[PDB]
DNA sequence: GAATATTGTACGGTACCATAAA
DNA sequence: TTTATGGTACCGTACAATAT
């Protein structure tokens, strides 16, 4: 479930998800076959990606972004195939279609086939030499990327997921230490924004070859679904991708040259967004201030329409210039009771609701309501921007 | 038939029109006069030329009062101006109670009794008042204080924004935010007097409605300019003399337009106080709150001074201007009304937005040159640069008073805290250095001046103070004139240096630049003037032919021209007072009209017009009278196109065709032999046609080879006195295909025929008449008989300032023409019940706001008004007939906007698409007299 | 072409582009077949996308983001196609391969495939009803999205993907041309804002096959003009086709009337815009400096060290680095470089990397607290106290914006 | 001997105020 | 305590740009 059904209904109604209830099942959401995300979901994903980038890329002096193509054009691939429809139409233009010509066309289509990427590891490993030259051969260093990966789905359907990947190049001796450090850092990052950090857990696992690895789960109401995995892949993939001389693969740590180990950290941002939505859920979605899509809601009371609209427009422009998301609720021609507006904004994870009346024109006091406390508080309109920005900054710091 | 001709084969009016206007019978011209006119025309070889007879116009004019045109106009003017003259007499001859001991502090009007008691009142109930308002410039255009005078008692009004305090007030003006100085419907109509009375009028609640005025304003500035006015040069000399070529006797009978100076000149006594605080200009609302009594006392003092000046000036103005038409026209010229809509707000934003985008683009080009020029400092390389070797390159010293391993959770925290603490330690060493920070030490001195201060709230990174007018901009761009670098001289302006120490404006040896001579850039005003900036409109042709080269050359000059007008006018265009009428105040006709927009904004602008702000008694308005109509390469040039009539209304108006030319021609004809076309100039002026395209302006433009506006400038300069070098300079400026020799030859050929040795010349009679009128003891207008200002009479000025006095006759005749037009149009509107209103008058251009149904009737009334004015001019000069070619308007424009032509779409950089695309404004119509007669059957009645 | 070669060499060397010179031709960059972008190129693209989002989505009260999938599942389609290799192998198992069977297989493959998106218009139009309900049926309103679109490339065959920013505007039919002109002016102003030479950005008028009005925005590359943004007045044909049947759900309320809105499509290419800005940055004062706009420069501040106590200099640099990171300013960690190079080489390297300011910390900073500050545009040193450096940098960026 | 009127912007000089120096 | 010195507000002058 009842809670899951209510949460999905609220998300669809409040423009978090999209589509009808038929395609909004748990399996469709988890497999990446959902029709899409609403604007609030897009904003939440952008906030989560910004937080991940700040906590992984910005604050690290040896982590750099990497750009990887969605398709990998490669012939003679060992072991879905992208085929241009223009070539098919051109072939269908010729009505002969002999046996030999069609067999040759099928062979050419097969081995020239551009695979859709299933992970960002290959593209990051493709930039090993150039990015190593960027850091002037000073191990350790890493490459981070946020993008969309394609996964086949059985039942045929296509499932795409947004993943944030960090590929860490480390000397062999400190590989386990760096793996533990990254595990702790990622677990702390996931627990930071959660109201119930205990639902985020970690586990130890080993691959088929025996390589050490770790997995991070989230405790959904129906069970635990993996959200991030770490692997100690060694140097097998790097050596395979660069056959021949190993001098170019040498990394300098201290005063010695060695082929670095490969550490892969892959996390799913869509499932993380879903987990945070479940954590947030009186029907109020108590999202973290650093992740809430819309923070401030502006409304009007009763009185001179023109002056109230002008004051609301000025405050809206000031808040936009100060980098605060505001819901333009003062343009609503229809009038609704304050209880309904408060319920709607609580369902939309609105941090504060601000209404402007004739008293604001008289002295300059506006009614401020907090989502967590549900208590009104008169405040002067001059320092509202400072209060909001310091609220967000202090919430981020703690 | 209806066709008639003069003894000089010039077509005259129709039989019916002449019979109704000039009557029947008169003194026929003498045969000797006809022979003299024929001889004069034959001497110049301008006789016997056939003329196609213009079609006759037959219409029944409305009944004419009196027995003559003079009597008719005098009766109309007396009927118009009787109640206002009565109110003026009541105000002049009345008692005046002393100022109340203490001013009341309450919202709204209050009446001060004889004992000083204050009783609240809704509106004043007095016919005549002297008015003065107070405006706090730091709060907006809303009025703040106002005190009124009256024969019965004083009156005071306090703005609601001054008594009650609120966090925020309405930024959009409303009728409820102004002063209620009208009585809703024994006596009728009101007179309000004041110094610069348009400013007080603009803050009146009932003056922004579309219905009507029913109130006339009399300005002491206009009467002062009429009586004892001064010209710009005269005012400059007066100010210089007061602070510290002969005949200075005019100093004691003249003063500047300031109220204190006027009071000293006319009334005298103790000088008026000034309150050096200047709270209203520079102050806050609380300052007015604390200093209320002093401000009220100063306003009362200003009102008292204005009242004394008015009661001292009215008899003098009546004596010097006895014609009631002058007073009626002055009263009617102060009710200007400019309707605007919501598109006015969008125009200001688009014009400002386009200005900012273009200004930023030009600045970036100069910033990059400035930024790159700083690299020449190293190695003393600026010495060898031919453009940047004479700047401030000094610098100011800064004054002063392994392996690896992941980190532990606790160890990582400690490292950040230790690093943070160490950085904060250096932050504590701020107790050094000068307290006021230096402005970019170590940078070159010239670059230092181009950067705004760090503490300036308008700070912008880089040299953001650069502009084309700055003296460093040409040096940065390495501008070269004919392959020579540009150099600036204090005593000679901009020039260029010729290496080798070439024919040009020079050389000047006062500039000691080793190894190079100094020449001077040519200027449009001659070799006696200095070029203040090569980035001028004159040098744009000099860049197309490669004479002027940069190192975005043409782009810099082109973009300067686009924003030249908006740079000098954006402050007063954007600060116009606009009052938006509410739904209730709008007429019921507009609401029901389909074009009415519920979500739109309808408002009006009342121009601040001084009716007589010129020695020639011309109206002056800082913004509208000097506003561009529309141009394809000027930002904000569509200012007049935004005066849009409300739905159900349209603007009907026309422009006088060759006003000065016809006035001078008819003066010369009346002085010569008393017949039209006697003078060669008059004969040429009469036969000029605008629809055909062969008029004096057009003929001069075709002969010289310039545009029609340039022809107007050339003709008006020649008439008012301009030398042959001036003519050749004008020709070269307006035509780049003629050299100096050819231009001089053309100017000499043009000037040989005119003027002459005045007798024997083409235009000798008009010059002689103007000199005779100007040099008379008391010069008066030939039509309305209005005396010149006492500061320009021959007794007080002798044989000085002759050109201004000569021009005064023609310009005051044009002003009298405008007065006659206004009074006749008002009479026609009142007689036949035409739902119209005077919109705005621009010298010779008159516009009216009429409903959608009475447009053609208003056009016919305007044509009749023009005919009557021309006939009255002819009768006043002594000629009892009027030529047909100068009888009616060339065209009458019916349009929803103010524009020179009803067809132009007004494409500007700010408005590239056009008026029709932007605001759904269709093109107008330009009807002629025949079309109006066909449409309205030649009658002004509503039933017909 | 010498300038283009030098610019490409600098971009590849300074980690703007990637790959060898063979695949760094103009055609490969324009067609989307380039191997990728370096970290500086990624940062520049992120800055450009942030500027576009702020100037298009943030400041507009009726524009909302929209999420569109890269692949469109196809339940039959008219006319790249994703074909499973397992089905191809199964078909090749049967060696008969008759004409009719192969034709039927080709028809089935064409009917059933997940097409890769070539534009974001279809996905935005797919969210018409829900986003219209979001604005409570108050026209006009729009949907904006930044994403990657796939384009076939001819020359056996290659795949070209481009990053495009698309805005789909729903407007009443009467104001369609007015809104088109307004959006054209706004986009042209936005493109000219960050350019040192705004004249290179131009606009043109064009009409479609059906006669629908449209506009195109070009950039003047050294070799010619390449389109960077297009605007179209598509009417309501696509919207009606996508929603056959009842038109009540498609009605939009403007004023007090209900009408089917017109579709305005604004599509711009962020990759070609980044390339155009890079060309704009790179123009006897020979100097290889990429003068990028402060709001688009990837890295803004460079930190270096002089001579003296290594530990204290490193600690001060670390503290300043942390403060600048907390204040949202990108800093190049140049003080960790063990190798020592002359200041001229570091200045040249930072100029080639579009570094706004270079800061070096010496023993004088430990003594009093004065650090050497050098400006990219002016190339003039200026001593400044370390306390107000953050305020100076943030106010510089804000005032430039 | 062009004539009326309106306005802005850049540049240099003057004098008061707050600071720092002796 | 007494004495240079830069910053800043104000004003006069020259040149240029609008309208009829
Ligand atoms: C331009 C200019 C004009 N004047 C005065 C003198 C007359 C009035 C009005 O005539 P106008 O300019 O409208 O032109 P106008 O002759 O009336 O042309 P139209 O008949 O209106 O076409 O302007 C002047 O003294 N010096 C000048 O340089
Ligand atoms: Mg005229």
């Amino acid at each position: 479930g009842e809670g899951s059904e209510a949460l999905l209904e609220i998300c669809q109604r409040r423009h978090f998800l999209s589509g009808s209830k038929q395609q909004l099942s748990r399996d469709s959401l988890l497999s990446g076959c959902h029709p899409g995300f609403g604007p609030l979901g897009v904003e939440l994903r952008k906030n989560l990606a910004a937080e991940w980038w700040t906590s992984v890329v910005v604050f690290r002096e040896q982590v750099f972004p990497v750009d990887a193509l969605h398709h990998k054009p490669g012939p003679l691939l060992p072991g879905f195939r992208l085929v241009s429809a223009e070539t098919l139409r051109e072939i269908l233009q010729d009505k002969e279609l002999s046996k030999e010509q069609l067999v040759a066309f099928l062979e050419n289509v097969l081995k020239t086939s551009g695979k859709l990427r299933e992970n960002l590891l290959h593209g990051a490993l493709e930039h090993y030499v150039n990015c190593l030259d960027l850091v002037n051969k000073r191990l350790p260093y890493g490459l981070a990327q946020i993008g969309v990966c394609f996964h086949p789905v059985f039942d045929k359907s296509i499932g795409e997921k947004t993943e944030a990947s960090l590929v860490w190049f480390t000397p062999p001796r400190t590989s386990n230490q760096w793996l533990d450090f990254w595990l702790r850092h990622r677990l702390q990052w996931w627990r930071k924004f959660a109201m119930s950090p205990s639902n985020f857990s970690s586990s130890d696992c080993q691959d088929e070859e025996g390589r050490k690895g770790n997995k991070l789960y989230y405790n959904f109401p129906w069970g635990k679904e993996l959200i991030e995995t770490l692997w100690n892949l060694g140097d097998h993939e790097l050596l395979h991708m660069y056959p021949g001389n190993v001098s170019k693969l040498h990394g300098r740590d201290g005063r010695k040259n060695v082929v670095p180990c490969v550490l892969s950290v892959n996390g799913d941002l869509d499932r993380g967004m879903l987990a945070y939505l479940y954590d947030s859920f009186r029907k109020v979605l108590k999202l973290h201030p650093c992740l809430a899509p819309i923070k401030v809601a502006l409304d009007v009371g009763r009185g001179p329409t023109l002056e109230l609209r002008q004051v609301c427009q000025g405050l809206f422009n000031e808040l936009l210039e100060n980098g605060i998301s505001v819901w333009p609720g003062y343009l609503e021609t229809m009038q609704s009771s304050l209880e309904q507006l408060y319920s709607k904004y609580d369902e939309m994870s609105i941090l504060f609701t601000v209404l402007v009346t004739e008293t604001t024109l008289e002295n300059g006091l506006i009614h401020l309501r907090s989502r967590d406390t549900t208590m009104k508080e008169m405040m002067h309109i001059s320092k509202l921007k400072d209060f909001l920005i310091k609220y967000i900054s202090s919430a981020k710091n703690v | 038939g209806q066709l008639r001709h003069n003894p000089l084969d010039i077509q005259m009016l129709s039989r019916g029109l002449h019979e109704q206007i000039f009557g029947q019978g008169g003194e026929m011209p003498g045969e000797a006069a006809v022979r003299r006119s024929v001889e004069h025309l034959q001497k110049h070889g301008l006789w016997g030329q056939p003329a196609v007879p213009l079609p006759d116009v037959e219409l029944r004019l409305p009944p004419l009062y009196g027995d003559n045109l003079d009597q008719h106009f005098r009766l109309l003017a007396q009927k118009q101006s009787l109640p206002y003259l009565e109110a003026a007499n009541l105000l002049l001859q009345a008692q005046l109670p002393p100022k109340p001991p203490a001013w009341a502090w309450a919202e709204g009007w209050t009446r001060y009794g004889p004992e000083g008691e204050a009783v609240p009142v809704a509106i004043p109930e007095e016919r005549a008042l002297v008015f003065a308002v107070a405006v706090c410039l730091a709060e907006g255009t809303c009025p703040t204080l106002a005190v009124a005078i009256s024969p019965s008692a004083w009156y005071s009004w306090c703005s609601q924004r001054l008594v009650e305090e609120r966090y925020s007030w309405t930024s959009q003006l409303s009728p409820a935010d102004l002063i209620p100085l009208e009585v809703p419907t024994d006596w009728q109509e009101q007179l309000v007097v004041g110094h610069n009375v348009s400013f007080d009028r603009a803050h009146i609640r009932e003056q922004y409605l579309i219905q009507g005025s029913r109130m006339r304003f009399l300005d002491t500035m206009s009467m002062h300019m009429a009586i004892s006015g001064l010209s710009s040069f005269q005012r400059s000399l007066w100010i210089a003399a007061k602070q510290g070529i002969s005949s200075w006797d005019w100093l004691d009978i003249s003063s500047v337009n300031s109220l204190a100076e006027v009071h000293r000149l006319y009334v005298g006594g103790p000088p008026l106080e000034k309150e050096p605080r200047e709270l209203f200009v520079k102050g806050t609302m609380k300052d007015i709150r604390e200093n209320f009594q002093d401000l009220m006392q100063y306003c009362a003092q200003d009102v008292w001074a204005t009242h004394e000046v008015f009661q001292q000036q009215l008899p003098l103005f009546l004596e010097r201007c006895p014609h009631p038409v002058t007073l009626a026209g002055m009263l009617e010229m102060g009710v200007s009304y400019l309707p605007v809509n919501q598109n006015w707000e969008r125009y200001l934003a688009e014009a400002q937005g386009t200005y900012e985008e273009l200004q930023r683009e030009m600045k970036k080009s100069l910033m990059d040159l400035a930024n790159d020029a700083c690299q020449l400092l190293s190695g003393e390389r600026y010495k060898e640069d031919p453009w940047l070797w004479d700047l401030e390159w000094d610098l100011q010293e800064f004054k002063q008073k392994e392996d690896l391993g992941p980190c532990s959770e606790e160890e990582e925290f400690q490292q950040d805290v230790m690093a943070r603490a160490c950085l904060q330690k250096l932050k504590g060493t701020t107790e050094l250095l000068p307290k006021r920070p230096q402005h970019l030490p170590g940078h070159p001195g010239w670059y230092r001046k181009l950067c705004p201060r760090l503490d300036d709230p308008a700070w912008t990174p880089g040299p953001s103070l650069l502009s084309l007018q700055m003296r460093v901009t040409p040096k940065l761009m390495a501008l070269t004139w004919d392959g020579f670098p540009l150099h600036y001289s204090e005593r000679h302006g901009w020039g260029y240096l010729v290496p080798g120490r070439h024919h040009g404006n020079g050389p000047y040896n006062d500039v000691d630049i080793p190894g190079c001579w100094f020449f001077k850039l040519p200027h449009k005003d001659g070799n006696s003037c200095n070029v203040g900036s090569p980035f001028a409109k004159d040098f744009l042709p000099k860049m197309e032919d490669g004479t002027l080269q940069a190192g975005s050359g043409p782009r810099a000059l082109e973009i300067n021209k686009m924003i030249s007008f908006w740079r000098n006018a954006h402050k007063r265009i954007s600060s116009q007072m606009v009052v938006w009428l509410p739904r209730s105040a709008l007429p019921r006709a507009v609401i029901r009209h389909p074009d009415y927009d519920e979500e739109g904004l309808y408002g009006a602008i009342l121009p601040q017009v001084v009716t007589a702000g010129t020695i020639t008694r011309r109206a002056v308005e800082p913004t509208w009278l000097t506003a561009s109509n529309a141009r394809p390469d000027r930002v904000g040039s569509e200012l007049k196109a935004m005066v849009q009539a409300p739905p159900g209304y349209t603007l009907v108006g026309a422009d006088v065709d060759s006003q000065e030319l016809w006035i001078a021609a008819v003066l010369g004809d009346a002085h010569f032999a008393g017949m039209h076309g006697c003078t060669a100039f008059g004969w040429m002026t009469l036969q000029g046609r605008k629809s055909r395209g062969t008029d004096l302006h057009s003929k001069t433009a075709t002969t010289v080879g310039i545009s029609r506006e340039h022809a107007k400038i050339f003709n008006y300069g020649r008439i008012y006195g301009a030398g042959q070098p001036f003519a050749e300079r004008l020709l070269m400026q307006f035509n780049h295909r003629l050299t100096q020799q050819e231009a001089a030859e053309k100017a000499q050929q043009m000037y040989a025929a005119t003027k002459g040795l005045w007798k024997g010349g083409t235009e000798s009679e008009m010059f002689n008449k103007l000199e005779s009128i100007a040099t008379s003891d008391i010069p008066r207008t030939p039509v309305l008989g209005c005396c010149i200002s006492r500061a320009l009479e021959p007794s007080a000025v002798q044989e000085e300032f002759m050109t201004s006095r000569v021009n005064w006759v023609v310009q005051s005749s044009a002003v009298d023409y405008l007065h006659l037009m206004l009074v006749a149009m008002k009479w026609l509107f009142e007689e036949f019940a035409i739902d119209g209103r005077f919109c705005i008058s621009i010298h010779d251009e008159v516009r009216y706001l009429v409903r959608e149904e009475d447009r053609y009737r208003a056009a016919l009334a305007l044509q009749i008004t023009n005919l009557l004015t021309r006939c009255m001019f002819a009768y006043k000069l002594g000629l009892n007939d009027l030529p047909q070619s100068v009888a009616f308007f060339s065209a009458v424009d019916i349009d929803r906007c103010l524009r020179k032509e009803v067809t132009m779409d007004c494409k500007t950089p700010s408005n590239p698409t056009g008026m029709e695309r932007r605001y759904g404004i269709p093109q107008g119509e330009a009807l002629d007299i025949y079309q109006i007669i066909e449409l309205t059957k030649g009658s002004l009645e509503k039933r017909s």
